[PDB]
């Protein structure tokens, strides 16, 4: 349907605009505000856009010299073809940061391509299904942060710990996803305590 | 049998037999479920 | 008063003074001058009545319409037109500029002139003239002054410069031996929330100009006083600037690209290849006729933190290309960051005069300097690893401590081979290698520039020496670090002779009182120098008292 | 606190569990003190104020002093110094209360004690306690 | 979650597996503590939250879901002799 | 500087009363002076009000390190 795959793609992208805020990268306010009426008047998308015309580039606030692509496919199962044409354009732009969508799955194959070419080439899949809502704003997901490694060092150093004694959080898990964090990162939790107020918690990616 | 190693250690943290931190503070309050008991806030519900 | 025809005291002096009708001229006063409502006229004579003067009353009022006045500036400060806003905002301003004299008509215009970019001259004038007025007019005035008095800008920065100067000496003569803290330790972001450059932020707002002026007071103090730190600060403002995000400082400044991979680099403490690479593409989309930025770059490169960065990068590419077996002339990453160290080193020459052309390196600096290095580090792992294997006899080789003296000829002919070589000393020291260490220390005792026996290599010095706090057990070691190589330029040089003070007031209690009293009579002072080697004299004194009671 | 505790307790429901009982601790102050509301007290409130921070330095939970400490010790007796605040602000010491200046010393000393007291001792076996008191109720309960 | 006019703050479930796949290991935390909280006091019973809250953190430690049967608690890295408690010892003794 | 808390828990309570109680029944000199008393346990029990006890407590921290505590030293409650 139309009307709902045009409502679909402003909250994907909604949702992409807050995941990539969240993570520190450069979003502006009015992407972060961009209303479907709005969606509709920046560009009916079925047999009208393109899940390649779709893509945006952002750049990271701490590091201009790092952008993030978001690439969504026009085929159903991402296929290698399309996998090379995505490297190869942030080969072109330099990037390694790369983020792409799957309308409902991936090949095996580009699964293996990803991991094979992970450290040249960051790539993460990513559902729309699972994109359709920002799960950060759930009630029952509390804040969480990542932390950077003088702030790993200086708790380790005051508890006087290791890495293998803390509690983990499994890298597969859609929160690690969210922030796109790899293995040995560290994200500091706050939640709500009903008996002490808040409570800070820290969970090592594995 | 699960849960049997787990023991407040001294810097109060809840930890393991594999020494794995598991409550930084025990009930994250580091108090002990005895002496606590019910009280109200009052500045919950009034109006402003 | 007087300026718009208003009665004054003076006014009530001289109908006071030789006036025999008191009573008539005061109750006409006081009904003439009440306030001009007719409503009031009704409640005044009852507002008196109870004894309540009407003071208290003109008190409230005058608070809460003067309050009124500056919501209301506040509120057309982005309402309709501009026009319409500056119109009435200099109306009033001229009016008020009677009342600017007045202690509670002041704020009026201070308000007033907050919200105008740009002034008539004659009330910027009277500003700045009477210190009243200037220490007493907000910061808006003070800009477009200082875009037209250079004079006073340069004024107000040089106190806080010299504020500046003062804690970089402190943080740089920071008597604490550690690994973990010292001069260089803070992050950028840490260092630029100093006072200083939020100030000056402040006091540029938005315009190039004031921009300029900040560029050649930093010129004039890093050239006469041959002192890199106001250029960090140079660069600590355009990120500052960064931080603010002013499109008309950052889009026309062509360093701030480059400054960009600075500030990456710096807070890692290391250039990764991306960074290099973009460095050599901002180094090379320098065209003809502006080369001038090329001096800011080196300038912005004079940044002592950047030469650690710079230095310790290629120490660490040098210890990591042993691996693969790639000497330093097959290092194109390597050869960039020589080429950057160079342009960088060369700084202060660039502003003494206008050299917009690069410096040269050195062929055996590529094929003998590093090399050497490369020499020591690997004889060092191969015997790390004939230890490693078992079935030594008797007697063993130590390793060769011998040091061929071509590499402290590049050491005491090339301030790059120097400095490249004093953070090559450091990082040995990390890795704690005695034998090395005491090989390479002859030779640093002559050294070109005096590197050797300058504020940064031997505050980083001794902040490693806590590594080696139990290895000053050895009198052979202590003596090879005092009688060897500390205590050639103390005499002589203020800053080692601080230096050795402070590293035996860390170092005191881990010494025999024999060696601490030897050096401490070396480390007297020779009845010239500062208040500060003669306080840590003092303290060891006072250490060398209390070693006594443990 | 107010907007502190409004996202924290958005059920808005007053009933909370903490270390040592405030109102009936004046109470006891009180009748120890034999304070009769019915005259004008002499409590001074900046003296209120001034012993309610020294106690909340008092109590602690986590020890050292560092950014990250001081937040975890912050966030520790968060809930705890909120209630302390909200039930010994000086409007409610000297309009309801009425308490002494001795008798607020000695409420002040004896909610430190009490609440020293309630931390939980290292060496307990926590795991094997609330694994008992949870497999406890089990034994009576309706099967739906 | 994704359909249209549904809340997605509130909206929840009572199964625990759902949670580890869509919202994350902390949120299956705090669902597993509502939902014992909520079976604990069906009947009007109470019980201290602490216990509760050691009880979900020990059962999140690993990032992942360990049931409390053999299946979960033998895959966790205790010595051998926690697994001769537990039961199958033998078992586990071969692998030791 | 002793980080862990300056009290006496219970168990370290119920472990040097035992253990002095069992010093003093094995004919240990009293480090305060009886009154008459007979049992070990209310010796040990006067000792420790008297804070008059030679034991240190040895608490082992989670990181294989430790902190020594006089029993005079920590809060009797």
């Amino acid at each position: 349907d139309d009307e709902e795959e045009t409502y679909r793609l402003w909250k994907i992208r909604k949702t992409i605009m807050q995941l990539c805020h969240d993570r520190g990268y450069l979003v502006t306010q009015d992407e972060l505000d961009q209303t479907l009426e709005e969606f509709k008047a920046q560009f009916k998308p079925s047999e009208g856009p393109r899940r390649t015309d779709l893509t945006v580039l952002v750049a990271h606030n701490d590091d201009p010299t790092d952008q993030m692509f978001v690439f969504f496919p026009e085929e159903p199962k991402v296929g290698i073809k399309t996998i090379k044409v995505y490297c190869q354009r942030m080969q072109e732009e330099n990037i390694t940061r790369a983020l792409i969508v799957v309308q409902q799955g991936m090949t095996p194959s580009a699964k293996q391509s990803l991991v094979d070419m992970a450290p040249k080439y960051i790539l993460e899949q990513f559902l729309q299904q699972e994109l359709l809502i920002n799960i950060t704003e759930h009630e029952l997901v509390p804040e969480h942060v990542v932390m950077t490694k003088e702030e790993v060092t200086e708790l380790l150093a005051r508890y006087k710990l290791r890495e293998n004694q803390l509690p983990r959080i499994q890298a597969g898990d859609p929160v690690a996803r969210y922030f796109g964090i790899k293995r040995g990162q560290v994200v500091k939790i706050i939640r709500p305590s009903e008996t002490a107020g808040r409570y800070i918690t820290y969970r090592l990616v594995q | 049998k699960s849960m049997e190693s787990v023991m407040v250690k001294y810097d109060a943290t809840v930890r393991n037999s594999i020494n794995q931190v598991v409550q930084l503070r025990y009930g994250e309050d580091g108090l002990a479920g005895e002496s606590v008991e019910f009280q109200n806030l009052a500045t919950l519900k009034p109006s402003n | 008063l007087q300026d718009l025809g208003v009665a004054n005291g003076e006014d009530l002096k001289e109908t006071l003074t030789n006036c025999t009708e008191p009573l008539k001229a005061i109750e006409q006063f006081q009904t003439e001058n009440g306030v001009l409502l007719p409503s009031l006229q009704s409640a005044l004579p009852f507002l008196d009545l109870h004894g309540t003067p009407r003071l208290e009353f003109h008190q409230s009022v005058f608070d809460e319409l003067r309050d009124k006045l500056l919501e209301r500036v506040s509120a057309i400060a982005s309402e309709g037109k501009a026009e319409e806003r500056y119109k009435k905002l200099e109306d009033l301003l001229e009016k008020s500029f009677s009342l600017v004299k007045m202690p509670s008509l002041q704020p009026v215009v201070m308000c007033v002139m907050k919200h105008l970019p740009k002034v008539p001259e004659k009330k910027l004038k009277l500003v700045m003239a009477d210190k009243e007025l200037y220490r007493a007019c907000a910061v808006e005035v003070k800009r477009q002054i200082w875009q037209d008095n250079q004079a006073l800008f340069g004024d107000e920065v040089s106190p806080l410069l010299k504020q500046y100067i003062l804690e970089k000496e402190s943080a740089l003569f920071s008597t604490e031996l550690s690994v973990l803290h010292n001069f260089f330790s803070p992050s950028p972001k840490t260092r630029r929330q100093g006072e200083v450059v939020q100030r000056l932020t402040r006091m540029v707002g938005k315009n190039v100009k004031l921009y300029d002026m900040v560029l050649q007071f930093l010129r004039t103090l890093f050239l006469r006083t041959r002192n890199v730190h106001y250029c960090t600060l140079r660069a600590e403002l355009l990120m500052s600037l960064h931080d603010l995000d002013v499109g008309e400082i950052c889009t026309v400044d062509p360093c701030h690209k480059f400054t960009w991979c600075l500030d990456a680099c710096i807070r890692e403490r290391f250039v990764d290849s991306k960074r290099a690479r973009e460095l050599q593409g901002f180094l090379d989309g320098v065209k003809k006729g502006q080369e001038q930025v090329l001096g800011d770059l080196s300038m912005i490169l004079c940044d002592p933190f950047a030469i650690n960065t710079l230095a310790l990068s290629t120490v660490r590419h040098l210890q990591e290309l042993v691996g693969q077996e790639t000497l330093p002339r097959d290092s194109p990453d390597l050869l960039l960051l020589l080429r950057l160290l160079a342009l960088g080193q060369g700084a202060w020459d660039m502003i003494d005069s206008q050299v917009f052309k690069e410096p040269k390196m050195e062929v055996e600096l590529i094929t003998r300097f590093l090399p050497m290095l490369m020499s020591f580090l690997v004889d060092d792992y191969t015997f790390n690893v004939d230890q490693k294997l078992p079935a030594e006899e008797k007697a063993p080789v130590s390793y060769p401590n011998t040091l061929p003296e071509s590499f402290t000829k590049f050491l005491q002919e090339q301030r790059m081979a120097c400095e490249v070589g004093l953070y090559y000393v450091l990082h040995i020291t990390k890795q704690r290698n005695k034998n090395a260490l005491l090989r390479l220390l002859p030779g640093l005792v002559e050294t070109f520039g005096d590197l050797a026996f300058g504020d940064i290599f031997l505050h980083l010095l001794t902040g490693n020496l806590a590594l080696l706090a139990d290895e000053f057990a050895l009198e052979d070691f202590c003596s090879s670090l005092f009688d060897g190589f500390f205590l050639t330029a103390s005499p002589r040089k203020e800053n080692v002779h601080r230096h050795a003070l402070r590293l035996l007031i860390h170092l005191h209690p881990r010494v025999a009182p024999s060696k601490l009293e030897a050096l401490q009579k070396a480390l007297e002072p020779t009845g010239q120098s500062g208040e500060a080697v003669k306080e840590l004299y003092s303290q060891l004194g006072e250490k060398l008292e209390q070693l006594d009671h443990r | 606190d107010r907007e502190v505790l409004r996202v924290i307790f958005p059920t808005g429901d007053s009933k909370v569990v903490l270390p040592c009982n405030l109102l009936r601790m004046i109470w006891n102050a009180q009748k120890i003190f034999h304070i009769n509301p019915r005259l004008p007290s002499d409590l001074h409130p900046i003296k209120v104020v001034e012993g309610v921070k020294e106690l909340s330095k008092k109590l602690v939970i986590v020890n050292g002093d560092d950014p990250l400490s001081r937040q975890a010790q912050e966030n520790a007796t968060l809930l705890f110094n909120i209630h302390l605040r909200s039930t010994l602000c000086s409007r409610r010491m000297a309009e309801e209360f009425r308490l002494s200046g001795e008798a607020f010393d000695w409420l002040l000393g004896e909610i430190e004690s009490k609440f020293n007291q309630a931390i939980a001792h290292p060496g307990e076996m926590v795991g094997a306690l609330a694994a008992q008191s949870l497999g406890e109720p089990a034994t009576q309960m309706t099967l739906n | 979650l994704s359909e249209k006019d549904v809340d997605p703050v509130r909206t929840t479930s009572n199964d625990i597996v759902e949670i580890f796949t869509v919202l994350g290991i902390e949120a299956v935390r705090k669902a597993l503590e509502r939902e014992l909280y909520h079976v604990i006091s069906f009947d009007g019973s109470y019980v201290n939250y602490r216990h509760l809250a050691l009880l979900c953190d020990t059962m999140t430690c690993r990032g992942h879901l360990m049931a409390i049967t053999r299946h979960g608690v033998n895959r966790q890295d205790t010595g051998p002799l926690m697994k001769c408690s537990f039961e199958e010892t033998v078992d586990v003794l071969m692998e030791a | 500087k002793r980080i862990t808390t300056p009290y006496m828990t219970k168990y370290e309570r119920a472990r040097v009363l035992g253990t002095r109680a069992l010093q003093i029944a094995m004919c240990a000199p009293v480090m305060v002076e009886l009154e008459g008393e007979t049992d070990p346990l209310l010796i040990a029990m006067k000792e420790l009000k008297a804070r008059k006890i030679p034991i240190i407590i040895r608490r082992y921290l989670p990181d294989g390190s430790y902190e020594d505590w006089g029993v005079d030293e920590l809060i009797i409650s």
